[PDB]
């Protein structure tokens, strides 16, 4: 009856790159995980991952470039600070902050990419459903 | 000239009566800010109150007096414009006595200005057709309270319910409208209180109940019969209440009884009705929040349990416009002179005689706002209209312009050019909440103070200052009030209560609650103290059946 | 008389000088600057009505501040948003405030978002044991110390008691009694650890004075040039007057200063223990912030809240009609403000709904501050998300010891 809901935004020149080339590369994994696909990470407004969890994003991941490595020059240094930010926040309102993470996958990492799916997808099944779901009524 | 002065003022929105600073810089309202000294509200403002201060410098404010000459108004001269008023108005009576004129004020009015207009429609022309917004608006229910204890208004306050155990919210928004009202059912919520709500729908105030119950619209008798049939049948009441200060108990009796199992009227199971009426019956002090025979049977309820006359208990039926309560104290009915003298009886009409200077007041019951509006062309003709929209607020608006222009010479005074103006001879532009001086009176009996922030925008003046104006044109004795506060004295020389409410007690960030017969009476914040207010000083508590529509 | 002396100061005028809560040292100082045109005007807060009423106040005539003179300890207000909304943000005219911890660390706030102009504000900083609500010091008065409320003639928090003086006498009562009893100080009060304003131009307290001057002398700190110039000034026009403080005085002060600081700690942590935790501090949120009925009183009172149009308004987060208003709303304040919380508690007591908006921001800031390390309103620091660096970002990342932000973040 329940089945994960997890959402990634993915920045365009490293992580949809990786992604693209784990599905070119053949590499399965679960169909678990549904992308937004942003420019930089640095886009990602924290509003967005708080929008996320309050509709009911049993999970939420975002990835981007390795530090040193993003298409514009330290879009990911912005983004790393923001999500460090939103992991005290969820934990102080009392979510389970490991619903949360950021992975750095580069372009050439298509197996690093189904691994972080594959992973992402057991950690969201052993946390079990949101409580946000249930707690607004 | 000044920068960032601050005013406290009373919000003009709805009768909780909050207090605000506004802001006044250069002459300007500039914003509102929050007065925490405020007992009402302790600086805490709605949506409403925080957004008061917007349209008092709106360039549509009327500006100069309007004169309908063959077609679009043109701009006139306050002699101009009044010496028309005098003028038309004196043909009127002349020629159709008392009944042919028609006065009616807004909710939205001070006190003094309430006054003074009931004064300018009596002691002139002796004619009580005078009337107010408090009709149309939602509740009648104050001739029901009236009948069942003595005093139509609200037996406690607001920060009253605070010392009951069952708060029983009942059929009330009272957080959509009346937030700080509400607001104490929040902190009641947070210091542990049952809570009861009983509205149809699932309002944001009936989130904050432990106990919610639907049930049909239009069904509260059936629903407080059955409670009072269960009250009764488990012999709950208050026996030494119900022997010593209530009457009428066996026709209560035979009423109810008919109401065991009522679920076919009511959607209410049998089980939540039981729950409900025992839990209401076993608290100690229980207050009930209301929002003519739906009132009587609140009264049923609370006179049956015994929660009238005390601390922490009572029923608070909320109003809903700034200033309804005052309109009414002083006297905007037709059958009422001022704080609920009644017309009928020959005492307080010839004290009204000795008082004002003036001879053969009416003693007949007046026309209501829709009696008016009916018989607009009939025997009615000529009206003036202090703050209302008709067209806009009656039901069947284009029957109301049929006979609004059915009207020889209607009046019209406001602070905006609204729809209703179109049909007006003469419009005389008026000042808002912000550059009166006047008071307010909550729906909890308190009078607050409105302080003059900033002047009227061009050539607008206040209403006690336009009917005075008007009365020495026309040659009435007895309006040379050049202030709120004498106009506030001659009303307080007139009436028995309030006649302690003097502005030097005003001042305190208190308030006065209205039943304050003396001067060093600090009013009565909770009514019925010992004994009711009706013939034998007793509650009478009646049998209504339900009527299916 | 230079950026770091302590001193004992009060005024020569002796009006000014009974009028004071201490030796008009505030009050002499803010007339001086007026009269010699070091300020175009002052800000200030005078009783409108009973003491209970503490009105904010823009003085222009030099005459007027003696009306202003006097501690306020029911004046639970903010200056600092009054100055940017009605005042221009201080762009154009100079100007003197009086103001507590939580006024000075505003003032910075601001500044660091460019909302006011700090070389135009001078900054007189008063020490803050704590404010109480007046509607709840009435009811303290009437119930607690038994007293009608109307007598009252002055009332101020001293030794960590609540001194009344009526007609007939003086009580007192421990502020921590009363605490406990449901009264006291307000919460963020309570939780409060700034002081002693060093981030001010003077800071001014009755901490420190003793002996043959307990009551006629105010402690002056002067923590800035502009300060210095302002206080050597006034003592060479002969508006003030000046002598060193006391060393057992100035030790003193710090030990007051730091029992202080323990007594806020331990309110903080019985505070953010009683909120919650995990999916009980959820459900506790959750079901607080349900009632919210979009007043937004709490984001046109914040300090924080500059944006011309709240992102709370925008019908992308928020549906513009549904009332029992979704949980973003109250995240998305969380997001913005809890990296730079000044505790200043407006929010929590400006609701029509009673809902613990400072408690709950201030849990949030306290750990974000042990974080990031970022003290809110100290300086001209900017915000912790308005200026990231390469080589910190890199160290958050190594100390984690891991290759994402997933775990080993948290202790
Ligand atoms: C709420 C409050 C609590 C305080 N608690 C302490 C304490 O625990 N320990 C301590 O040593 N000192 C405390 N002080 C400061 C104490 O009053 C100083 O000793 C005093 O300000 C010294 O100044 P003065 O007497 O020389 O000048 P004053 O003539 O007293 O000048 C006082 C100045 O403060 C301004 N003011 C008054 N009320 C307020 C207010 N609510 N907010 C902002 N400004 C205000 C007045 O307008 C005036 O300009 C407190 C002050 C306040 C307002
Ligand atoms: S609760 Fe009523 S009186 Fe108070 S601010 Fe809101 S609308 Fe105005
Ligand atoms: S928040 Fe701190 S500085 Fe501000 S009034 Fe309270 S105790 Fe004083
Ligand atoms: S002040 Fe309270 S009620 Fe108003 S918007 Fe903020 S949280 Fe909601
Ligand atoms: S969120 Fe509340 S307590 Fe925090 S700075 Fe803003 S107003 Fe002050
Ligand atoms: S909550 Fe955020 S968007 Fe809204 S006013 Fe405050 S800082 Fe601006
Ligand atoms: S380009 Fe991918 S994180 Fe910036």
């Amino acid at each position: 009856d329940w089945k994960p809901q997890i959402l990634a935004i993915i920045c365009n020149w490293c992580s949809y790159a990786g992604a693209d080339l784990a599905g070119g590369a053949r590499i399965q994994y679960p169909p678990t995980v549904r992308a937004i696909r942003v420019m930089c990470t640095g886009r990602v407004d924290m509003l967005f991952i708080l929008k996320a969890f309050v509709e009911g994003a049993d999970g939420v991941l975002v990835s981007g470039c390795h530090f040193g490595d993003c298409h514009y020059l330290e879009g990911n240094y912005k983004a790393a600070k923001r999500m460090f930010m939103i992991k005290n926040l969820l934990r102080n309102i009392g979510l389970d902050d490991r619903r949360f993470r950021m992975t750095f996958v580069s372009a050439s990492e298509g197996a690093k990419w189904g691994m972080v799916m594959e992973d992402v997808t057991n950690t969201i099944k052993e946390l079990g459903p949101s409580p946000i779901k249930e707690f607004k009524k | 000239s000044e920068i960032m002065k601050y005013v406290a003022t009373t919000c003009p929105y709805c009768g909780v009566g909050c207090t605000l600073n506004l802001v006044v810089s250069n002459g300007k309202v500039v914003g509102v800010e929050p007065n925490q000294r405020s007992p009402i509200n302790e600086g805490k403002l709605c949506p409403k109150g925080v957004t008061c201060w917007e349209h008092i410098h709106s360039p549509d404010r009327l500006t100069t007096p309007l004169i309908k000459k063959d077609g679009k108004f043109i701009e006139a001269s306050w002699d101009e414009a009044l010496d028309l008023v005098a003028k038309n108005l004196k043909v009127i009576y002349d020629k159709h006595g008392p009944k042919g004129l028609g006065f009616q004020t807004s909710c939205r009015t001070v006190n003094e200005d309430c006054y003074i207009f009931q004064k300018f429609a009596r002691v002139g022309f002796k004619t009580n057709n005078v009337d107010n917004c408090a009709r149309i608006c939602h509740g009648p229910s104050v001739a029901g309270l009236s009948l069942s204890f003595g005093s139509g208004a609200a037996t406690n306050g607001f920060e009253d319910a605070l010392n009951a155990d069952l708060i029983l919210i009942w059929g009330s928004n009272a957080v959509e409208a009346h937030p700080l009202a509400g607001r104490r059912i929040a902190q009641a919520k947070k210091k542990g209180i049952q809570i009861i709500a009983v509205d149809p729908r699932y309002t944001m105030t009936a989130r904050l109940a432990d106990t919610y119950v639907r049930f049909n619209p239009s069904t509260h008798i059936a629903l407080a019969n059955s409670m009072m049939y269960w009250i009764i049948k488990e012999g709950l009441e208050d026996k030494k209440f119900i022997q010593d200060r209530v009457n009428g108990f066996e026709d209560l009796k035979k009423t109810v009884e008919n109401y065991a199992d009522a679920e076919a009227i009511h959607g209410v199971p049998l089980d939540v009705v039981k729950d409900i009426a025992f839990r209401y019956a076993k608290a100690k002090n229980a207050v009930i929040i209301y929002c003519t025979d739906n009132v009587r049977s609140m009264g049923n309820l609370a006179l049956l349990t015994g929660n009238v006359g005390r601390e922490g208990v009572g029923v608070n039926p909320l109003r809903g416009q700034n200033n309804v309560q005052g309109a009414c104290d002083m006297g905007a009915y037709p059958n009422v002179y001022s704080g609920y003298q009644k017309c009928e009886v020959a005492e307080n009409r010839a004290k009204m005689e000795k008082a004002w200077s003036v001879t053969n007041l009416p003693d007949w019951y007046g026309a209501t706002l829709t009696e008016q509006i009916n018989q607009c062309g009939d025997e009615i003709k000529g009206m003036y209209i202090l703050g209302l929209n008709p067209v806009v607020t009656y039901p069947s608006s284009n029957h109301v312009k049929a006979q609004l222009e059915k009207l020889d010479f209607l009046v019209v005074q406001d602070i905006f050019f609204t729809e209703t103006c179109q049909y007006a001879d003469v419009i005389l532009p008026g000042a808002c909440f912000a550059e009166k001086d006047g008071t307010f009176t909550s729906g909890e009996r308190r009078i607050n103070r409105v302080r003059k922030a900033v002047n009227p925008p061009g050539q607008a003046k206040e209403d006690i200052h336009i009917i005075s104006e008007l009365a020495a044109k026309m040659g009435f004795k007895g309006f040379e009030l050049p202030t709120a506060k004498d106009v506030w004295d001659d009303m307080r020389a007139v009436t028995p209560s309030m006649f302690g409410a003097t502005y030097e007690k005003l001042e305190r960030p208190e308030g006065i609650c209205w039943p304050c017969p003396t001067e060093e009476h600090p009013g009565t914040p909770i009514l019925h103290r010992e004994k009711f207010a009706t013939a034998d000083g007793k509650g009478n508590l009646f049998g209504i059946d339900y009527r299916p529509p | 008389a230079a950026k770091g002396d302590m001193l004992y100061a009060w005024a020569k005028d002796a009006e000014i000088q009974k009028k004071g809560e201490c030796g008009g040292a505030v009050t002499a100082l803010l007339k001086h600057a007026l009269e010699t045109k070091m300020v175009d005007a002052v800000v200030a807060i005078k009783k409108g009505k009973d003491l209970y009423d503490a009105v904010p106040t823009v003085i222009t005539n030099p005459e007027d501040i003696i009306q202003t003179a006097g501690s306020l300890h029911c004046g639970t207000l903010l200056i600092p948003k009054l100055i940017k909304k009605y005042l221009n943000g201080a762009k154009d005219m100079k100007l003197a405030v009086t103001c507590k911890g939580c006024d000075a660390m505003a003032f910075y706030e601001l500044a660091k978002r460019n909302q006011i102009n700090l070389d135009n504000i001078i900054m007189i900083g008063v020490n803050c044991g704590g404010s109480v609500s007046p509607v709840t010091a009435r009811k303290m008065i009437s119930n607690k110390f038994g007293v009608d409320p109307d007598t009252v003639h002055k009332e101020e928090i001293d030794k960590g008691q609540f001194i009344i003086e009526y007609e007939g006498g003086h009580k007192g009562i421990k502020i921590d009694e009363l605490e406990e009893e449901g009264y006291g100080r307000r919460s963020n009060c309570r939780r409060c650890k700034m002081k002693i304003p060093r981030q001010a131009d003077i800071a001014a307290g009755n901490w420190g004075v003793i002996g043959d001057k307990a009551g006629k002398a105010t402690f002056l700190e002067i923590c800035s040039e502009k300060g210095a110039n302002l206080v050597n000034s006034a003592q060479s026009k002969g508006a003030l007057e000046i002598s060193p403080a006391d060393p057992k005085g100035i030790d003193i002060r710090a030990k007051v200063e730091k029992a202080m600081f323990n007594l806020g700690d331990e309110w903080r942590h019985r505070d953010f223990e009683g909120m919650g935790k995990g999916k009980d501090r959820l459900k506790l949120m959750m079901s607080e912030s349900s009632k919210c009925i979009k007043c937004y009183a709490c984001v046109e009172a914040c300090p924080i809240c500059y944006c011309i149009e709240c992102s709370t308004k925008k019908p992308w987060y928020i549906a513009p009609g549904v009332l029992p208003t979704s949980f973003m709303f109250h995240l998305i304040r969380f997001a913005h403000v809890s990296d730079s919380c000044i505790n200043c508690g407006q929010c929590e007591e400006l609701c029509p709904m009673e809902i613990p908006n400072a408690l709950f921001m201030h849990s949030q800031q306290v750990e974000i501050e042990k974080m990031f390390g970022h003290i809110p309103g100290q300086d001209m620091t900017p915000p912790i998300h308005a200026f990231v660096e390469e080589k910190a970002e890199r160290a958050r990342l190594d100390a984690t010891g891991t290759d994402s932000i997933y775990t080993n973040i948290f202790t």
